């Protein structure tokens, strides 16, 4: 019985040592690719800003055209009392677009498998 | 001393599963407080940059904040590479 | 092109089940100093085809006292879930890549039990009811232990993603770090698939045919297909979880071959186990899971929570 | 025998080889020949969506190198 | 409640960076080393202003710095870099680890030329 | 509001009505109680995910824990009622009046 | 009725989870973090009776961020007018709203 | 608008609720509640709640298995009732079905305040957030926070579970 | 969307197998053939009579131990936090009360089946 238990515990200790080294290396690798993401984030933020603002401007121009006949409609009138920037709702950005873009924007990531 | 000896003897003879279970549970409870690497695990968790490090507005009174990543100030992960 | 992949996954799995029937008959034969099927086709190769054709050209009967709707729904559920349980398995790439693949496997398995329960109840026969209640008891017996064992083993992996298990084991099999949990997990998969010595629900000696005694022809063949598919699926999962095969990104066929060999070894081990042992009484199985496996499993869960912290070995991907 | 059990085992092994090999080949065929992209988190999905937009053919797999920045 | 002011589509134009995510990931470390100044200026603007409309010029400087960086890379060694980002691009997770020879060659290239 | 929210609130109302109007079996009422909990879990989860309240992601789990305790409590009482009468019928429990 | 043991002992048994603007893991913000921050700072220390009248603007903005009732109304109005003008052929939608845009990074 | 998948899923949710609230045999009540749990898993999955959806599905599967055992043990009758074997069960089922129908019609073709407030529809996709960041799942982070932020919650729930075991032992003792 | 197609395909295949099984073979159904099986003879009572459950107490306990699993599944993510001493203390505390509730029901003869 001693020999069996000893072989078992030795096997476990070898496995623990190996996994310790391997998981430390994996954590270093994760830090490295996280830092790549960090170095890349400003460019993504800049172009995301420009993309959002361009979609909002296009919607604003199309809404100036569409809502000219209705009598008392301010084009581009906010629904908030505050004057600070509000992150656009998904519907506002893609409100006047095709169902394929709306589907890709709402459920594209959830459904990707 | 001799009461618990024969007690653990009878337990190892009658219920080795419960003996091993209580041994493993007790080890799991007490060993983490005696380890020098628990702090290493806390530090490893703290060194993982999940979100963007927002820069600080320099006011001329920050001698210990880097002005470029490769500058010598700021935290170092050298201890981690040799770990 | 995705439906091509779905069919590519499913058609082969059903063929592998068909020929697992033959392999089991021959392995049990040779362990019993006989041969098993060697007449229908060279080396009994055509025996599964004859069995399938014989079953789907025989008259299916609906019992007079049975609830027809659940009677017919139960085998559909069984076979469709048996096929569904394969889609997140990374071989080395999965058909469906999930973040929580292990937990999806748990939920689908837990839903699989209802088909046995419903079929027994729908039948409105005494032996079918006894088989169904044995199934209730079996789930109560192994469900808590099986989940906590997965949790304990998965702590080293860092997530519930099945494809991460390949990276976790690039240098060593995870059985060298958790062979006690591996033993208890193997026995829990024996109980979870209703296999000897834990196959109480069928109860062939005791209850003649258990839950499916009423079932005939095609509906019966569907229950059989589902069970054997589950036997291969569990073993494949066991292989991925404890014996990770080295994966080369530019040559995944090597991983596929290694993985298939390991799952075949585990399946043949099930057949061996069936050839070797007497059947457990159903009350005894509950005692075995609740008085021996659950204390050790709780202690080993504590140990596997404490160990990566003690040793600064915690895995990536919160 | 015992080696007469091996033909059925070989047929079963050939049937089990198919799903993984088919998934690998179909992934490579429908992802530009380079191992279908994994998006477990929304940052990877954003990378894929940006890649789809800049390709010009509405396919994420097509990759634009330094030959696209004049 | 007041009209929302938006930039015109003319002020939103810029010379885009039209390289894919594998190229960006292969260059990311040196790109974060070299273009740190405008990127940090832009992120400080962005996080103090809390308005994307107030940090357009910083974003355009970000684009121009990235384009200058990539132009230097193209001018001094496109071939080691292409090797490296092709290796990176094959991977479905785009893992840095499977490409260490190509990364080593690219790193020696930039260290000696620039 | 959204159509999905309306449907979940309707599910709660239907289960509540089911609990209120008894038939013969107690187990059916116990099921209705479980149904109410299920709809509460779904509703709270939808609200929490939508508003991105991160720390509130744990409260539906607590909800499930307590729901399990309530379910266990209900089944114990059913065991005792059935042992007394050989049946889980509501009509049997009429010993005490107002 | 309410014995404030937390405030007397300075414990924080459940106050960490009461609002959306309070110290989330990894600094993940709530969808309506700024609106709630504003409504909380506007009404702090003035009592319940004054806060309902004097901070109604911040609270109305907060509720609009939460449920977005006015935004959906405005979008519905715009799309109904678009449907009406398109049916008669008076208005033609732009190409970048039909799937033929020049996408940008 | 887009495919109205979640609307179909929530309607099937309501239908399963009508199924088990009609108070037919428990074998069919548990079936209805299993269907509801599965489609609610799907509903939550479509909003980014993978863990919570899969978890509620798992929990309710276990619960309904226990309930099936208890139904055969104590809820049996010579002729268990289905939705069409009884005027009372069938009437409740039909009334629930067409009540859901009336609510859905009145809500989607015009804009009425049923009880709490009103709604026009538009599909669920409009209220999303278009947020772009992260190497993690925010749901998983908020749920993992139970062990660092939610110490008090862990304490009270663990105590209640231990007390629940003690309580069922006390109730089922007899004497 | 791919998982929905997969589930649809699997359910459709199984339903088509059932359809073939019921519409291809010759059917000769009579009352003797369709009667309940009880090994040669007619059943005495109904199979819908109450069937006593002797493990009724372990079944209720399973409901409470199954929810312990919902509280323990986030543990791989909880390990990534910075205050590991609080996380470990809490995780250990949770499993200890789970072991104590098992020890309570075990010592009070709650795991023995009714006789
Ligand atoms: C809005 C309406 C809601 C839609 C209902 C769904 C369709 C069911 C209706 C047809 C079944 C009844 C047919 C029948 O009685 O015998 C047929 C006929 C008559 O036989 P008979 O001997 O002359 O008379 C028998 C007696 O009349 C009576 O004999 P009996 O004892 O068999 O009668 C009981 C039967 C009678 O039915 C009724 O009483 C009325 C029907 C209302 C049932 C709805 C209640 C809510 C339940 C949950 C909601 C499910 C979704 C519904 C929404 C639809 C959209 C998807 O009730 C049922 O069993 C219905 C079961 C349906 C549930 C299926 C779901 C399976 C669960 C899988 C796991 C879940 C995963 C997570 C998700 O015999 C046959 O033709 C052979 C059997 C045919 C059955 C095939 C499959 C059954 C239906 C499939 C279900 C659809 C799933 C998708
Ligand atoms: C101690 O005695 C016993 C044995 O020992 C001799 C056994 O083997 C044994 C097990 C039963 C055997 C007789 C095996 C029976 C074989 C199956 C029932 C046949 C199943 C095969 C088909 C239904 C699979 C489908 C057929 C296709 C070819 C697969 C592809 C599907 C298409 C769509 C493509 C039992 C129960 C037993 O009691
Ligand atoms: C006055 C009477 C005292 C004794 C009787 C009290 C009866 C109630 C039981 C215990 C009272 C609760 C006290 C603990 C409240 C938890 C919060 C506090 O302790 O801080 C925690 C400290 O954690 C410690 O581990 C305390 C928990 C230890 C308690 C375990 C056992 C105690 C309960 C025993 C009785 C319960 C029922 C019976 C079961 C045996 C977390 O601090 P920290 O993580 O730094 O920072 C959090 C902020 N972050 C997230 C931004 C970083
Ligand atoms: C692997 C899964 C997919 C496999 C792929 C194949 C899919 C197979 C689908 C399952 C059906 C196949 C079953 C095989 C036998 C056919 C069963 C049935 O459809 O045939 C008869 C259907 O016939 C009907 O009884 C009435 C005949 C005509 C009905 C009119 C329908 C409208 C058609 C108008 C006629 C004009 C020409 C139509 C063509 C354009 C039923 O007669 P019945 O005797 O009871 O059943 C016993 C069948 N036996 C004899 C073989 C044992
Ligand atoms: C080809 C001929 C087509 C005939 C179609 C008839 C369908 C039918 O219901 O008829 C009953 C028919 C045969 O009975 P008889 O009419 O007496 O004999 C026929 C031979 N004369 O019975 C059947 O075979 C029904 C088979 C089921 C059809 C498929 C639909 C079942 C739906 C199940 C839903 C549950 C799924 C749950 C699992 C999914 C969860 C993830
Ligand atoms: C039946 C039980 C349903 C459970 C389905 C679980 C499937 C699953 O887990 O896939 C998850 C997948 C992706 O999640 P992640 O892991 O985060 O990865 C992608 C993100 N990058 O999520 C999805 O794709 C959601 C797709 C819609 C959900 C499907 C809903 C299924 C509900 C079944 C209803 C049955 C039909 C209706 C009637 C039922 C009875 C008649
Ligand atoms: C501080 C550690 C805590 C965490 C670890 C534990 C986690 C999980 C393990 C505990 C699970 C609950 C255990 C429940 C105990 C039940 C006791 C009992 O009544 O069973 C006895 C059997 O056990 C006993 O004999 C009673 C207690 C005897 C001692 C058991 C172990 C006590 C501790 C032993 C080891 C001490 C510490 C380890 C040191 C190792 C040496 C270095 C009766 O057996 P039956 O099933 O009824 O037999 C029926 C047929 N005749
Ligand atoms: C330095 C820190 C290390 C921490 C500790 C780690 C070392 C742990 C050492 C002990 C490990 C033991 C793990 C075993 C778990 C269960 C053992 C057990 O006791 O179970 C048996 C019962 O278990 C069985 O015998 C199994 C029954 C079914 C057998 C099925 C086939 C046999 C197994 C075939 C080979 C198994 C291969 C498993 C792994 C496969 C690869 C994945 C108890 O039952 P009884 O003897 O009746 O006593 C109860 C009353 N006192």
């Amino acid at each position: 019985g001693y020999s069996m238990f000893a072989v078992g515990i030795g096997t476990l200790l070898f496995g623990y040592w190996s996994m310790m080294k391997w998981n430390r290396e994996r954590r270093r690798l994760q830090i490295e690719d996280f830092e790549a993401r960090i170095a890349l984030m400003p460019l993504f933020q800049a172009e995301k800003d420009r993309r959002v603002l361009q979609m909002l401007r296009e919607n604003l121009e199309e809404e100036a055209i569409i809502m000219k006949d209705v009598p008392d409609w301010k084009v581009g009138e906010s629904v908030f009392h505050t004057t600070r920037w509000v992150t656009p709702m998904m519907g506002e950005l893609y409100g006047l677009r095709t169902n394929e873009e709306i589907l890709s924007a709402t459920y594209g990531f959830i459904w990707y498998t | 001393a001799g009461r618990i000896a024969s007690f653990l003897k009878n337990a190892w003879a009658k219920e080795p599963v419960l003996v091993a279970s209580f041994a493993i549970g007790g080890l799991a409870i007490i060993l983490p407080s005696l380890s020098p690497y628990t702090n290493y695990a806390i530090r490893i968790n703290r060194a993982t940059p999940y979100n963007y490090p927002v820069p600080l507005r320099d006011d001329g009174n920050m001698p210990d904040v880097p002005s470029h990543p490769q500058d010598p100030q700021g935290p170092s992960l050298e201890w981690l590479k040799n770990l | 092109m995705f439906m091509i992949n779905i069919l590519s996954l499913i058609i082969p799995i059903l063929l592998a089940v068909a020929f697992l029937t033959l392999v089991e008959r021959k392995v049990l034969g040779y362990m019993q100093l006989r041969k098993g099927p060697n007449v229908v086709g060279p080396y009994g190769l055509l025996q599964p085809i004859a069995d399938a054709l014989k079953l789907f050209t025989k008259e299916p009967l609906r019992p007079a006292t049975s609830s027809i709707s659940m009677f017919i729904i139960a085998p559909i559920l069984a076979l469709s879930l048996a096929l569904t349980m394969w889609v997140p398995l990374p071989m080395p790439y999965p058909l469906i890549n999930m973040n929580l693949g292990v937990l999806f496997m748990l939920a689908m398995s837990s839903l699989a039990v209802y088909s046995i329960l419903w079929s027994g109840w729908a039948s409105n026969s005494k032996y079918a009811l006894i088989g169904a209640l044995r199934a209730v008891a079996q789930t109560i017996s192994y469900e808590v232990t099986l989940a906590i064992i997965l949790l304990s083993v998965l702590l080293m992996n860092g997530s519930y993603t099945l494809s991460t298990l390949i990276t976790t084991q690039e240098h060593i099999w995870m059985i060298f770090t958790s062979w006690p949990l591996a033993m208890m997990w193997f026995i829990s998969t024996l109980a979870e698939t209703n296999r000897a010595p834990f196959d109480l629900t069928e109860g062939e000696s005791e209850l003649v045919s258990g839950f499916n005694v009423e079932y005939a022809a095609g509906p019966f063949a569907m229950f059989f297909m589902a069970e054997y598919a589950n036997i291969i699926m569990m073993n494949a999962f066991t292989a991925i979880l404890f014996l990770g095969a080295s994966h080369d990104p530019h040559t995944p066929e090597l991983y596929t071959i290694n993985f298939v060999l390991k799952t075949l070894a585990l399946t043949i081990t099930f057949l061996w186990i069936r050839a070797s042992y007497p059947r457990f009484r159903y009350d005894q199985l509950m005692h075995l899971l609740w008085k021996s496996f659950l204390p050790l499993t709780l202690a080993l869960c504590m140990w596997h929570i404490s160990l990566p912290i003690m040793t600064a070995s915690i895995p990536p991907q919160s | 025998m015992w080696f007469e059990i091996l033909p059925g085992i070989a047929v079963m092994a050939a049937c089990l080889f198919i799903p993984g090999m088919a998934t690998a080949h179909i992934h490579k065929f429908t992802n530009g020949g380079k191992e279908k992209r994994v998006a477990h988190f929304s940052y990877q999905w954003n990378l894929m969506e940006r890649d789809r937009r800049i390709s010009g053919v509405n396919r994420y797999h097509v990759t634009k190198g330094l030959e696209n920045i004049d | 409640p007041g009209i929302v002011e938006l930039p015109t589509l003319e002020d939103l134009k810029v010379q885009e960076v039209k390289v894919s995510s594998s190229v960006l990931k292969a260059a990311a470390h040196h790109y974060g080393a070299q273009c740190d100044k405008p990127n940090k200026e832009f992120m400080l603007c962005r996080w103090e202003e809390k308005d994307p409309r107030r940090c357009l010029e910083e974003g355009k400087l970000v684009n121009q710095c990235a384009l200058d960086f990539f132009r230097q890379i193209k001018r001094h060694c496109a071939e080691p870099f292409t090797e490296y980002w092709t290796c990176i691009d094959y991977s479905g997770l785009q893992l840095f680890r499977h490409c260490r020879k190509q990364q080593a060659k690219f790193d020696e290239c930039v260290l000696d030329k620039l | 509001m959204p159509l999905v929210y309306m449907n979940i609130i309707m599910a709660f109302a239907i289960a509540l009505a089911g609990l209120l109007m008894y038939r013969s079996h107690l187990m059916s009422s116990l099921l209705c109680l479980e149904g109410m909990m299920l709809s509460l879990f779904i509703m709270s989860t939808l609200i929490i995910l939508n508003t991105h309240f991160t720390l509130a992601n744990m409260m539906p789990i607590i909800l499930l824990v307590f729901a399990a305790c309530e379910a266990a409590l209900g089944l114990s009482l059913l065991v005792m009622v059935s042992n007394t009468y050989g049946t889980d019928y509501v009509q049997n429990l009429n010993l005490l009046q107002c | 009725p309410f014995f404030d043991v937390q405030k007397r002992l300075g414990l924080d048994l459940d106050r960490w989870m009461t609002i959306q603007s309070a110290e989330q893991p990894h600094k993940i913000p709530g969808r309506c973090h700024a609106f709630e921050k504003e409504w909380i700072e506007c009404a702090h220390g003035i009592g319940g009776i004054r806060a309902e009248k004097e901070c109604k603007i911040e609270f109305d903005d907060f509720v609009e961020c939460l449920l977005r009732q006015k935004t959906m109304k405005r979008l519905s109005a715009i799309k109904r007018q678009r449907d009406k003008l398109i049916k008669e052929g008076k208005y033609t939608p732009p190409p970048h709203h039909l799937g033929k845009e020049d996408p940008r990074p | 608008m887009t495919m109205y998948i979640a609307f179909i899923l929530s309607t099937i949710f309501v239908i399963g609720f009508v199924g088990f609230s009609s108070k037919p045999s428990p074998i069919y009540g548990g079936l209805g509640l299993i269907v509801s749990g599965g489609v609610g898993c799907g509903i939550v999955l479509n909003f980014g709640g993978s863990f919570l959806g899969l978890m509620v599905f798992l929990i309710y599967l276990g619960g309904m298995l226990v309930v099936f055992g208890y139904t055969t043990a104590m809820a049996t009758e010579m002729y268990p009732e289905v939705w069409v074997s009884n005027k009372t069960v069938f009437g409740a089922f039909v009334s629930g079905l067409m009540m859901e129908f009336c609510m859905v019609y009145y809500a989607l073709k015009e804009e009425e305040v049923e009880i709490i407030f009103k709604f026009n529809g538009l599909g669920d996709w409009v209220i999303y957030d278009t947020g772009d960041s992260g190497f993690f799942s925010e749901e998983a982070m908020g749920i993992a926070a139970l062990y660092s932020y939610g110490t008090w919650l862990v304490i009270v729930t663990g105590w209640s579970l231990l007390i629940g075991v003690v309580v069922i032992m006390e109730i089922t003792r007899g004497n | 969307m791919n998982i929905m197609l997969t589930l649809l395909t699997n359910v459709t295949l199984a339903s088509l197998l059932v359809l073939i099984a019921f519409w291809l073979p010759q059917l000769n159904a009579y009352s003797e053939k369709t009667s309940p099986y009880e090994c040669g003879f007619d059943p005495m009572g109904s199979a819908r009579l109450p069937f006593s459950m002797k493990f009724f107490l372990v079944a209720i306990t399973f409901l409470l131990f199954d929810l312990e699993i919902a509280l323990l599944l986030p543990l791989p993510w909880a390990s990534q936090t910075n205050n590991l001493k609080t996380m470990l203390t809490m995780a250990l505390f949770l499993l200890i009360l789970l072991a104590a509730s098992l020890a309570y029901e075990w010592t009070q003869k709650g795991l023995e089946w009714a006789e």
